[PDB]
């Protein structure tokens, strides 16, 4: 009898293009040149005119380098805590979490990658229907001759959601899909010309559409020293760590590390300009705070407000957090509410909407003991 | 500490400025007239035919 | 006007740097073992 703890999806580590790049160890500061061809212009003269001079064009090669700078780790220290004391099968209990953890940290690496990028502008999502921002969304990367091979889309948790609510896929004569794969299941795959794919890893309620060449990745493997009493290779996803135990003799126990090195770049335009991916952001327009009306324990106790939206995205750490009368309770900028005296309290949580504007308000009340 | 002295590697990864494709030329009537050297001014005078009303 | 992106070639021609070549080792008695002690034998008169 055994439950596992409830831990991610792994997705993003396949969908990004990983290692076109090799030979850092070859090139000063770590650094590939990576160099973009050059594309020149043309002039138009006028016939016979008496002016017979011509403007001779240029052809400027662009570049842009790409960069090991990180290196992710999992180290473990076994002051003894071995053998009896501590975990019978060294395989199951130690080396699988360790690979496990490496992994969702290369994943949120890679998710910082892509949330991170300089996206000038962010496609607002209507609930009511949705297709017309993901409709946007092709158009903008029509604008700047983007490829339409091997272009990706991932939604989070929320914006599948809303897509499966919106009546678009849900009625299935809005649809054609006479089987509703939107109602049936909770599954839609296909929009706009672009396959969906579902993850956690990004925020809930946000959408990234890259081509393929708009994020570049890189890895490599340490190699193992030589004087490492206990070396190996793993496979995490498609990337080889370098497992390496070795004993101290001082800090009264072996110590093992799990790592590779990494390094990420957004392959940003000639002019500076990223127009190789785009952004999309669910619209919200009001929000409650989860559990209603409620109490604490004692008049001194603590307890985590939630805030969701009307689209089930757990807007907390995005809102601020206001209480009627302090003399009662008090609530902190993390949602934290907590008593000092004993009676009731009203709190108003404020969130500025995505789209701008006027901060949606939701007021609820405490009953502190 | 040790210093090495290394390249500096330039590599192409199919990254390249991003172009228009090429589509109204097929479309638009090209080359009726040719004979462009043999008239004056450069011009080819086309000549449209006469309706009349009853 | 034109502008070309070039990396900067490191190769290696042979050139090294000068060393000395190991002559004396091999010249003298060298003997394999903390300590080793030597008996000579003796000698004496008539």
């Amino acid at each position: 009898i055994g439950v596992k703890q409830l831990q991610r999806e792994i997705v993003l580590p396949g969908l990004v293009w990983t290692n076109p790049l090799t030979d850092f160890g070859g090139s000063k500061n770590d650094t590939i040149t990576v160099r973009v061809p050059a594309i020149t212009t043309a002039n138009r003269r006028d016939l016979r005119d008496p002016d017979r001079t011509v403007i001779a064009s240029e052809l400027v090669e662009h570049s842009f380098g790409v960069t090991l700078d990180k290196h992710v780790y999992a180290a473990l220290k076994f002051t003894d805590e071995q053998r009896t004391l501590d975990i019978r099968d060294y395989t199951k209990q130690v080396l699988m979490p360790q690979v496990s953890a490496v992994a969702y940290e290369l994943e949120d690496y890679i998710a910082e990658l892509i949330e991170g990028a300089p996206y000038e502008e962010t496609i607002l999502i209507d609930p009511a229907d949705t297709v017309p921002a993901f409709i946007t969304a092709d158009q903008r990367m029509g604008e700047a001759n983007v490829p339409t091979d091997s272009r990706r889309l991932v939604v989070g948790s929320a914006v599948a959601a809303a897509l499966a609510k919106d009546k678009q896929f849900r009625h299935a004569d809005w649809s054609g899909d006479q089987a509703n794969a939107a109602l049936r299941e909770a599954h839609v795959g296909r929009l706009a010309g672009m396959n969906v794919i579902r993850s956690n890893a990004i925020a809930p309620d946000k959408a990234y559409l890259w081509h393929r060449t708009a994020f570049i990745l890189a890895y490599r493997t340490p190699v193992v020293p030589e004087g490492a009493k206990a070396g190996a290779s793993f496979s995490a996803n498609g990337v080889a760590l370098r497992w390496l135990a070795d004993y101290d003799y001082s800090q009264l126990g072996d110590r093992t590390l799990l790592d590779v090195f990494t390094g990420r770049k957004v392959v940003t335009e000639v002019d500076g300009s990223f127009v190789r991916a785009v952004e999309l952001q669910l619209q919200a327009s009001s929000i409650t705070i989860v559990g209603g009306a409620f109490a604490l324990a004692t008049t001194t106790g603590t307890k985590q407000l939630k805030v969701r939206d009307d689209n089930g995205t757990d807007v907390t750490a995005r809102c601020t957090f206001a209480s009627s009368a302090g003399t009662k309770a008090t609530v902190s900028a993390a949602g934290l509410v907590t008593g000092v005296a004993a009676g009731t309290a009203d709190i108003t949580a404020s969130y500025v909407p995505p789209q701008g504007g006027t901060a949606k308000t939701a007021t609820v009340t405490v009953t502190v003991p | 500490a040790h210093i090495f002295v290394k390249p500096e590697l330039v590599a192409e990864i199919g990254v390249k400025q991003l172009q228009r494709e090429i589509v109204l030329p097929g479309l638009v009537w090209t080359n009726p007239l040719t004979d462009f050297g043999g008239s004056k001014n450069d011009t080819i005078t086309v000549r449209v035919p006469a309706i009349t009303t009853a």
